[PDB]
């Protein structure tokens, strides 16, 4: 099977800069530990305004994660995550950036939990998600606990169990929930 | 006084790459903007796209990507228009512009496996979901089946993400059901004010053993013409052989939606080699005659069935060649593709329709302007001929009135058709123009097309010009934009445009210049020409026999099918028994009937210029801004047409 | 803007899926078998509908043959969730009811919910683009609360119905989304006179079995009123046990006591606990009888309270069976001003749309210069701007009519207006007396294209939630020194509005 | 026994969308039978058919067995005891119809 | 064998239905059969001829419900196209109807 894992940081200024390199490693990491057959990885940066750091045609002709990774700066936007998400759906999992149809297909959203400006509800993006069968990871960072209706934003995001897909991003121990989902898969 | 200017279409369109064209004439160092989008009215940042720099190293030109968020706001019942205010910031200067906003996301094309079906069969039909590019796009769709009545007797909500844009569906067709004219509506979730449809006859019905072909020799009927309606009438099996039978002919007159029979009319005529003639006698009309008006006959058309029935005995065929136009003029003309805007002293080119009286194109035809006793012209196998007029230079509106010189004809006949075009206003009528001149002829993509920048001015201010920007809107998108340079004292400039699939199948084009003129004001003039492209698909599709052993098919011989195309394109076939189209053939699927909704779909108005320098864009379908105060009127209405659609 | 602590109705993924059946799959058997099995593990997706997922399958191997299986059951729910209960056969172009069912089985924990009905110009509602219908409301931890919710079918098929309840200072949220069929009736034959110039220009080249008056009446001395019904059946004999199911308007209670004391009430019964359910949230009543006469009049009148001030209030509902058949009811709606408690609207030949959005464009705000007054003249949506004399008035209960006298066209739009000209503009009955209206007075007033009622020349005026209307007085009345302000900013708005014209 | 217009339609992702130019193909045999059927009729309700035997052979008349099978929902002279058949000639190129 | 995949629908619904073809060793063939669709009068509104070797004895089927239709006890009638005296049967019911929320027992 075709694993075509994306990626989506939010860069929004309620993200501090500890949280963002935290961010830029974690991600580097779970690719770099997920070196393993057949997965692709693309990168989008999501604030008010929206920037691809690579896409997946990018990521075959360039295997090395830490070259993708080094060069993303912080947007210190808005926070637009609802629009962000067709972003990743539309554009991200097209065949014209290197998807492949019948592929597992992950979004790993990276977030605090705080959606902001955004004229896009979830309503419409989400069963998106769903309709085109996209497996969300959610990933909150900081302070996204601290708050109720933040970490109910992340289960909101999180597809359905979110015990099973929300995570920290300091816990070292949210890729292989996915890394083993996959060894009989 | 650095002068910044922004352009974007007349009518922006949610969900969808639309571009931006940024450009800084004459103003030092690396100027930066940034653009936002905001509510109308308020400041909601509907859209703010990514940081943009235009650098003397760039000739200050960049232009800015971005695609306009949905935020679930429309009207429904009575319907408003909806708007949002763009907002440009040069550094310091703000440029702001109030631009129409449009909810509808792209195309839908209904496909049924073939045209009428019988009570107790499956309709079975796709449907093909394109964005703006006519490229794949998935949403929710609704298709409804609704009877001539007008209501849906089967309803569905499908989704076409990652169904390629093709939805396969079908629907059984019940013993009890009304017979007649019944539809399939489609429509994208987001726009459904945007309805696609296709009708399809319901009847019960038999498939026969023969086709009947009633043709006659020329397409309407001259008021005086000595030799009377003229019919060739082809009869034959579906395979290729011909039929032996009798055939039974009765005439009569359609008026609009009224038509009146000919009962003495009917004559019954032999089957001669599965082919024949016939003729309505002007002996045979005028006994027994019936609100005869020969001058009111004109307008009206005529229509005639012949029924036909096999020399075995066991199959009969009805035949019907409707709307036959009893003429004093073999031709009309029309100007649909005819500018109404021209600039003074400059060549006017006229892309007059010749038309045939059912609608047809015109074949070598020789067609000239009353006056200008210079030159005739000659119409080509569209009926259409580029009669390219001089304008005197005059500011009197330009009266044009077009007759065709077709020899064998009668001097009465020929048609004619009269238009009105106006001068281009100038700034205090300065009569400072811009001229695009460029050859119409069926472009092909990869052509290249040299484009002609004709500049007309005292001395003055001719060195100052020293490049023109040049933009091509096509489909309802600004498509590309670039700078031609230009050195003091060329008059005329060409660009040689190399044509892409991109263009397809048509395009206009606009272009200025920018120079500060009389009192102090710095002045913009454009002009705008549109441009057809040979009509095709983007890419390509074959169906030839894959076997190169020729030989005629047999029931149930095996065959090889080859199908060439491009690569990785998903293809859906079907295969239809050509005798089924003898009883209907209409909302057959065609890339023509594709196009046709296309060009529709544009915002562009006139085929050319515009009263002034403002209407070429708004004309166009297009918003300028600059930084000086110059900038388009507002567009309130969807629809161009002075009588609305 | 009150609290801030609530999932925002945008961010409400709704329930979606509610097949009757699905899943008619197909799949083979590939796996290395232990034990002479392989094992299949397919995993799929758990549709949005609440309900144990019987599954029912068939082993087809030609060498051993065919073989049904023990089903199996997937059991599926949420803590708190919703079901939205609707009928089938509705009726376009007339009023109805819904209810709606909240369920909370969270076992010890009570729950504040903030639930609107969802905005649709299918249906006429109380919920316009902009005007929300939120209520807010509290669970008893394991119970559910029954909402009504009255609404007009506005067009035909397949309608789905929307509705998101959101929590505070808690996690979940849920939403309904399902359709039915709505259909016409076609009679249009009411009382018609032979010739009532109904036909247009260009064309051409019911509680059959059930007595039921009910009537909501005031109470002497919040506010408290009567609620009056009067029932009655249509046969040779007495009927059975008769059944009324009776919804609250928006905020309203009944008198616990007297309800208790009808209860003891002769050939009547209401359980203790739909009889003992707590003021907090009491909203929906059903009232169970013995029988019901054919004879005469038996009725039945009690009191309401307002738990909370709304200013609108959707109609109560009243729906009379008998306890055998559901299908042939009667159901009546209630309100104290609109007689026999519907919605208004605004209908033609088959058409109506509704009118239940504000007045007019608010009024009374600090700011009332040029500069906001030339925004929303300036915008493009005004078609049309003119200035008119209230000439004729047409009162009765369903509008208000006021024919106006445009003497000049200031803007026209989309309208081709002659010079001197009678034009008829509407504003709703419940309007009437919030605009102040005088006859004899010159208006200035400004609308839409959409805002027009008719098509021509047989066309009608409508005054909107965002319609602007202002008098404008005479020359011998602006000359006093505190009428100096407005008629300042009516003459330079005339004259830059004239002057200029529209910018573009 | 006729011609069959055959149609593709394919969409790539960026090659757009192209309806090809339909194919025809002719299904044309040498002896055949067209069997003249109405789309439905009426129970017990006797009318004829036709079986329209076309000997498109190029140069030679052909003696041929016209024949029909034993259906019990139908009453004609045919049986499993005694068929229905009769026995003609028929010229090249032409059309000849076995009523039944 | 027919499968419906409900008892009971709505006009307009669309009737999901397989067919296992086995011998009297109840084994899977590809055979010829006929279908043939009884409204509540009897009266077969639809049939279809067709086989299945190399279905494995499985004919999924599909059938579009009439919005206009007569309501009450459908059948489904099928038999091998040699013995039309061996029929064999299933029925489904068509009404108006919602989906309930909780069910009710009587003992
Ligand atoms: C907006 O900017 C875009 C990039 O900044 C630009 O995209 C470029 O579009 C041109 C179209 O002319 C393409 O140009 C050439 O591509 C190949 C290159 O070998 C040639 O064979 C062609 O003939 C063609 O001239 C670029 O490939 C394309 N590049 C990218 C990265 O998009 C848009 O055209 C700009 N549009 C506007 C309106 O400014
Ligand atoms: C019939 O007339 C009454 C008023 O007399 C009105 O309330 C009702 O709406 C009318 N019904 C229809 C179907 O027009
Ligand atoms: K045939
Ligand atoms: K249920
Ligand atoms: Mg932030």
């Amino acid at each position: 099977e075709d694993s075509d894992i994306a990626f989506l940081i939010d860069g929004s200024g309620s993200i501090i800069p500890h949280d963002f390199r935290r961010m830029k490693e974690f991600v580097s990491t779970v690719m770099e530990q997920l070196k393993k057959s057949k997965t692709l990885f693309s990168l989008m940066q999501y604030s008010e305004e929206f920037r691809i750091h690579f896409t997946f045609k990018e990521f075959q002709n360039n295997p090395n994660p830490r070259s993708l990774v080094k060069p993303i700066t912080q947007l210190l936007g808005r926070t637009h995550t609802a629009t962000g998400i067709r972003k990743v759906v539309r554009e991200l999992f097209n065949i014209t950036n290197g998807a492949r149809k019948n592929a597992f297909k992950i979004l790993v959203v990276i977030t605090d939990g705080e959606k902001f400006g955004d004229p896009l509800g979830y309503e419409d993006v989400i069963p998106e998600a769903d309709r085109e069968g996209v497996i969300r990871y959610v990933i909150g960072v900081g302070d996204a606990f601290r708050s109720e209706k933040s970490r109910q934003e992340l289960n909101t995001i999180a597809s359905k169990p979110p015990r099973d897909h929300v995570f920290q991003v300091n816990n070292f121990e949210a890729l292989k929930t996915i890394q083993n989902q996959l060894r009989e898969k | 006084s650095p002068m910044y200017s922004i352009i974007t279409p007349n009518i922006l369109r949610l969900e969808s790459e639309e571009t931006m064209v940024l450009e800084a004439h004459d103003a030092q160092g690396d100027v930066p903007v940034t653009v936002t989008v905001h509510d109308f009215p308020g400041k909601k940042l509907v859209l703010s796209s990514e940081k943009t720099v235009l650098t003397p190293a760039t000739n200050h030109m960049g232009n800015v990507t971005f695609t306009i968020p949905a935020n679930r706001e429309f009207k429904s019942e009575k319907g408003r228009n909806k708007f949002v205010t763009v907002q440009a910031t040069f550094g310091t200067q703000v440029v702001e512009k109030v631009v129409l906003v449009s909810l509808q996301s792209g195309y839908l094309f209904i496909q049924t496996d073939k045209t009428i079906y019988t009570p107790g069969s499956t309709v079975l039909y796709r449907i093909f979901t394109v964005n703006h590019k006519l490229l794949p796009v998935g949403r929710t769709v609704m298709v409804n089946i609704e009877n001539p009545e007008g209501i849906p007797v089967k309803q569905d909500s499908l989704s076409s993400q990652n169904q390629l844009g093709v939805l396969p569906l079908s629907w059984d067709i019940p013993e009890l059901v009304n017979m007649g004219q019944w539809k399939i509506r489609a429509y994208y979730e987001n726009s459904p004010q945007q309805v696609f449809s296709t009708e399809f006859e319901v009847k019960e019905y038999v498939l026969p053993s023969f086709e009947v072909i009633v043709e006659p020799t020329e397409k309407f009927y001259y008021i005086y013409n000595e030799k009377g309606l003229e019919v060739t009438i082809t009869a034959r099996f579906l395979y290729g052989k011909k039929v032996e039978g009798t055939a039974f002919v009765i005439f009569g007159i359609q008026d609009g939606e009224q038509r009146i029979s000919l009962p003495e009319s009917l004559k019954r005529i032999p089957i001669e080699d599965g082919s024949g003639e016939v003729v309505l006698s002007r002996k045979v009309l005028l006994d027994g005659v019936q609100n005869p008006r020969a001058e009111d006959l004109v307008g009206k058309s005529l229509y005639v069935s012949a029924t036909v029935i096999l020399h075995s005995g066991s199959d009969m065929v009805q035949a019907e060649r409707s709307g036959i136009p009893i003429v004093t003029s073999p031709y009309q003309i029309h100007f649909t593709k005819t500018p109404k805007y021209f600039k003074p002293g400059m060549p006017f080119d006229l892309m007059v329709f010749v038309t045939n009286p059912d609608g047809s194109p015109a074949y070598r035809v020789p067609v000239a302007v009353q006056g200008e006793d210079t030159v005739q012209s000659l119409t080509q196998g569209d009926g259409v001929a580029k009669l390219s007029i001089n304008t005197h230079p005059s500011q009197k509106p330009l009266s044009i009135t077009v007759r065709t010189k077709k020899q064998e004809l009668s001097e009465a006949e020929q048609a004619t058709r009269t238009m009105q075009a106006l001068p281009y206003s100038t700034v205090g009528n300065s009569n400072n123009y811009l001229h695009l001149s460029v050859l119409r002829t069926e472009l092909r993509p990869g052509e290249t097309l040299n484009v002609n920048f004709l500049l007309r001015m005292d001395r003055a201010h001719e060195a100052k010009i020293r490049y023109y920007t040049y933009l091509i809107m096509n489909k309802g998108r600004l498509l590309k934009a670039g700078r031609q340079v230009r050195e003091p004292g060329q008059d005329l400039v060409v660009l040689p445009l190399s044509i892409t699939t991109d263009f397809i199948p048509s395009f206009r084009l606009v272009a200025y210049y920018t120079l500060i003129g009389a009192s102090g004001q710095r002045e913009v003039v454009a002009d705008s020409v549109w441009v057809d492209v040979k009509d095709s698909c983007v890419g390509s599709l074959v169906v030839k026999s894959g076997q190169s052993e020729d030989r005629q098919p047999v029931p149930g011989q095996q065959m090889t099918l080859k199908i060439e195309g491009d690569h990785g394109a998903r293809v859906v076939l079907v295969a239809v028994d050509k005798g089924v189209f003898v009883l209907n053939k209409k909302n057959k699927l065609t890339q023509s009937k594709i196009w046709d909704v296309v060009e529709k779909a544009d915002i562009g108005c006139t085929p050319g210029s515009g009263k002034d320098y403002a209407g070429v864009f708004s004309d166009a379908g297009l918003t300028f801004t600059s930084s000086s105060g110059q900038q388009t009127a507002q567009r309130a209405e969807l629809q161009c047409p002075q009588p609305a659609a | 803007n009150l609290d801030e602590d609530i999932i925002a109705e945008e961010n409400i993924v709704s329930r979606s899926e509610f097949p009757e059946s699905w899943l008619w799959n197909v799949e083979d058997l590939k796996e290395p078998p232990k034990n002479g099995i392989s094992t299949k593990l397919m995993n799929i997706f758990l549709k949005d509908s609440i309900t144990t997922w019987e599954i029912l399958a068939v082993s087809m191997s030609d060498k051993k043959g065919i073989c049904v299986a023990d089903p199996f059951e997937v059991t599926v729910m949420q803590d708190f969730f919703i079901d939205l209960r609707l009928p089938y056969s509705v009726v376009r172009n007339e009023q109805v009811e819904i209810r709606a069912v909240l369920y909370n089985y969270r076992q010890n924990q009570e729950l504040k919910v903030r639930v609107e009905l969802l905005h649709n110009p299918a249906f006429c509602s109380l919920a316009t683009t902009k005007r929300r219908h939120q209520q807010t409301v509290t669970i008893p931890p394991k119970s559910s609360l029954s909402v009504p919710y009255v609404i007009v079918p506005l067009k035909t098929g397949l309608q789905e119905v929307e509705v998101k309840a959101a929590v505070y200072h808690h996690f979940i949220s849920d939403g309904v989304r399902k359709s039915l069929k709505v259909v016409p009736e076609g009679i249009r034959m009411n009382k018609t006179v032979a010739v009532r110039t109904l036909d247009p220009e260009r064309l051409g080249r019911t509680c059959n079995k059930f007595d039921l008056k009910v009537t909501i009446k005031p109470a002497p001395e919040k506010n408290t009123m009567i609620l009056e019904i009067c029932t009655r059946y249509r046969g040779d004999q007495d009927a059975t046990m008769s059944i009324l199911d009776i919804s609250m308007m928006t905020g309203f209670a009944p008198d616990t006591d007297d309800l208790k004391q009808l209860a003891n009430g002769v050939d009547r019964y209401i359980s203790k606990y739909e009889l003992d359910k707590a003021f907090s949230d009491r909203n929906t009543l059903i009232i169970y009888l013995d029988k019901v006469s054919h004879s005469e009049d038996d009725c039945l009148a009690f009191k309401v309270h307002q738990y909370f001030n709304v200013e609108l209030i959707q109609p109560g509902a009243v729906k009379v069976y008998a306890y055998y058949n559901l299908e042939e009811s009667c159901t009546r709606f209630y309100h104290p001003e609109k007689e026999d408690g519907k919605l208004n609207k605004l209908c033609r030949d088959e058409l109506c749309r509704c009118a239940e959005e504000n007045c007019f464009i608010q009024k009374s705000d600090d700011k009332v210069t040029l500069e906001e007054r030339l925004d929303k003249a300036c915008e493009p949506g005004v078609d049309y701007v003119y200035k008119t004399r209230l000439v004729k008035v047409q009162l009765s209960n369903d509008f208000d009519e006021y024919i106006m006298a445009i003497e000049q066209t200031i803007k026209s739009g989309s309208d081709e207006v002659q010079v001197g000209q009678q034009r008829t503009f509407i504003s709703p009955i419940k309007c009437r007396e919030a605009l102040k209206l005088e006859e004899k007075k010159h208006y200035l007033m400004w609308g839409l294209s959409s805002d027009f009622w008719g098509e021509k020349p047989n066309l009608s005026y409508i005054i909107g939630k965002d319609t602007w209307v202002e008098h404008w007085p005479e020359e011998d009345e602006c000359q006093d020194e505190e009428n100096q302000k407005q008629c300042q900013d009516l003459g330079a708005f005339t004259e830059s509005m004239v002057v200029f014209g529209c910018p573009n």
